[PDB]
C-alpha cells in the first residue's frame, strides 16, 4: 500500500486483532493489519521494529500470531479464518520469520 | 470490551532466513545444523549463506 510500490507477501483476512475482525497485510518491509474493509491500516510494525515472534502452534483452538517488538509492545494476531486460520497464520509467521533478517534492526 | 486473548502457548518464533543449499530451500538453522547441507552446498550456496549470517551478524554488538 505504499507509494513506494511494496512487495505484498501475504494477505490475511479474519484477523482479529483483539476481538477486532479485519485483515493482516504482510507488506515487504511492514506488517499492517486493518479492520473490515478498511485502506488505513489500524496497526502497522516494521520489520525493523520487531524483536521476535510467538506464536499459538497447534495445541492451540485459537489461531494466534503474537509479535514481539523491540520496543516493548507484542502483538498477538487472532485468526479466525475457519478454513485457513492456522495456515494463514503459520504462513505469516514463515513469511514474518523469514523476512525479519531482512529489516532486522535490533534497537533493543 | 473484554479479552479473548491469554497467550498460553506460543512458540517463540526466530527471525530465521531461507538459504538455498544444493537447489533445496532449508532454513538458517536448519543448514546450519547440518554440516552436511554447507557441505553439499555450492560456493553459491555457501557464500548466500555466509552472507545471510553476515546480515544478522551485523545486527549484534550487544
Amino acid at each position: 500500500m505504499a507509494t513506494s510500490s511494496e512487495e505484498v507477501l501475504l494477505i490475511v483476512k479474519k484477523v482479529r486483532q483483539k476481538k477486532q475482525d479485519g485483515a493482516l497485510y504482510l507488506m515487504a518491509e511492514r506488517i499492517a493489519w486493518a479492520p473490515e474493509g478498511k485502506d488505513r491500516f489500524t496497526i502497522s510494525h516494521m520489520y525493523a521494529d520487531i524483536k521476535c515472534q510467538k506464536i499459538s502452534p497447534e495445541g492451540k483452538a485459537k489461531i494466534q500470531l503474537q509479535l514481539v517488538l523491540h520496543a516493548g509492545d507484542t502483538t498477538n494476531f487472532h485468526f479466525s479464518n475457519e478454513s485457513t486460520a492456522v495456515k494463514e497464520r503459520d504462513a505469516v509467521k514463515d513469511l514474518l520469520q523469514q523476512l525479519l533478517p531482512k529489516f532486522k534492526r535490533k534497537a533493543n | 470490551e473484554e479479552d479473548e486473548e491469554e497467550d498460553d502457548e506460543f512458540e517463540e518464533v526466530a527471525d530465521d532466513p531461507i538459504v538455498m543449499v544444493a537447489g533445496r530451500p532449508f532454513s538458517y538453522s536448519e543448514v546450519s545444523q547440518r554440516p552436511e547441507l554447507v557441505a553439499q552446498m555450492t560456493p553459491e550456496e555457501k557464500e548466500a549463506y555466509i552472507a545471510m549470517g553476515q546480515r544478522m551478524f551485523e545486527d549484534l554488538f550487544e
